């Protein structure tokens, strides 16, 4: 692999809770320091990367609730002050906004029914968050108007706990998935779906939310078991479940465009496996660099591998330190690919800078 | 070819994205 990387820091947190999150603020401009923040039990904190491989501590959120175990994060900014914002959520089922400034919560939704396992805000509309949940549905907030947009669920929606979800890079689409194997298309940019935005937004204070009981594509042909990991790649599809493998995947037949794909479509093809070891236990997530040239796995061991992902027999390095042994949660790219940060069960939190 | 298709939507939307983020000065933490 040409993908080389410099493991040139390492911390544990004060209070040796696992880590199970962990995102770089990609939002940050040219000549601001790169920020990322990490999630695990009752806390959210936030930390600058500086020269000479430092990991500057900023300032922590620590929930009034104890028994509150943080599992996701995703940026935002606010439209209005051009300030960023973070968004937080986990077991309790609800939404935090927290001024990453102040690291103080100055809104939340009383999001879901049961805990939240994810959250990612629309590449294009900032105030757009997703949250899904344990209780079988996808949520869309807008945050600008507090309002929620649009709930994914019901007939023909998961027959059980959502894990994972990802807009594609344009936001016309989400694909979600879940402990019922099964992948699921929902598209945004569907006339109805505009209009349900739209009028989001024309809303003042109650707003009627969206019930959105059909996806446009569904498919339980790929993993035999609990899928926990999901992110478009293109318009080609990469998921994870047990099996040590990441299954790049495209719904239809080999041809067929994901724009013409109707909503009873039963095939799908496969083009191929990245194949790793030692990540068979649940909530274990890939991701990948801004440019989407790099895709990144921890294991249950401490390994992080890195794929070169132009290719057609992808590349692959290994990146081990003696010192890293615990399972690796969740890793995050810096904006411009040149620090990977891997965050683990036992609070230890990884710096590898590209050579 | 699948892939080199692929990955040219991918060249073009990333590239949509990296300058909306360009018109952008988002303040610091
Ligand atoms: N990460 C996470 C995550 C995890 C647990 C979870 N339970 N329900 C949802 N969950 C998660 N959701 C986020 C998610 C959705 C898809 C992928 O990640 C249970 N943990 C058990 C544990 C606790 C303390 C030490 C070691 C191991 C592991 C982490």
């Amino acid at each position: 692999c040409k993908y080389s990387f410099k493991c040139v820091n390492s911390l544990k947190e004060d209070h040796n809770q696992p880590l199970f999150g962990v995102q770089f603020n990609w939002h940050s401009k040219e000549g601001d320091p790169l920020v990322f923040a990490t999630v695990g039990s009752n806390r959210v904190t936030l930390y600058e990367c500086h020269s000479q491989g430092e990991i500057r501590l900023l300032q922590s959120y620590v929930d009034a609730d104890a028994d509150e175990n943080f599992y996701t994060c995703a940026w935002t900014y606010d439209s209005n002050t051009s300030h960023p914002l973070l968004a937080v959520a986990g077991s309790r089922g609800i939404i935090r906004i927290i001024n990453p400034i102040t690291m103080q919560c100055i809104k939340h939704y009383v999001g879901h029914g049961n805990a939240i396992n994810e959250l990612k805000f629309h590449p294009r509309d900032p105030n757009l968050l997703l949250s899904v949940s344990k209780d079988h549905a996808l949520r869309l907030w807008n945050i600008q108007t507090d309002t929620l947009v649009a709930i994914f669920g019901g007939v023909e929606g998961h027959r059980d706990e959502v894990l994972s979800a990802d807009y594609d890079l344009l936001g016309e689409k989400i694909m979600s998935c879940g402990m019922d194997h099964s992948l699921k298309l929902w598209r945004i940019n569907s006339k109805r779906m505009m209009n349900a935005i739209k009028e989001s937004y024309d809303y003042n204070p109650p707003f009627i939310s969206q019930k959105i009981h059909f996806p446009d594509f569904s498919t339980r042909d790929i993993h035999r078991n609990y899928v926990d990991c999901v992110r478009w790649l293109g318009d080609l599809i990469l998921s994870k479940s047990c099996e040590n493998a990441i299954v790049c995947w495209k719904p239809g037949k080999m041809e067929d465009d994901i724009d013409k794909i109707k909503p009873s479509e039963s095939n799908v093809t496969i083009l191929g496996r990245f194949d790793y070891s030692q990540c068979d236990i649940w909530y274990m997530r890939f991701s990948m660099d801004f440019w989407q040239k790099m895709l990144a796995l921890g294991n249950q061991v401490g390994k992080l591998y890195v794929w070169d992902l132009e290719v057609e027999k992808a590349k692959c390095t290994t990146l081990t330190h003696h010192k890293c042994g615990a399972a690796i949660r969740q890793t995050s790219f810096s904006r411009d690919s040149s620090i990977l940060i891997a965050v683990c069960d036992d609070a230890s939190i990884w710096r590898w800078d590209r050579l | 070819s699948m892939f080199s298709s692929n990955r040219q939507k991918i060249l073009e939307r990333t590239e949509i994205l990296n300058q909306e983020w360009k018109q952008r000065r988002i303040q610091p933490v």
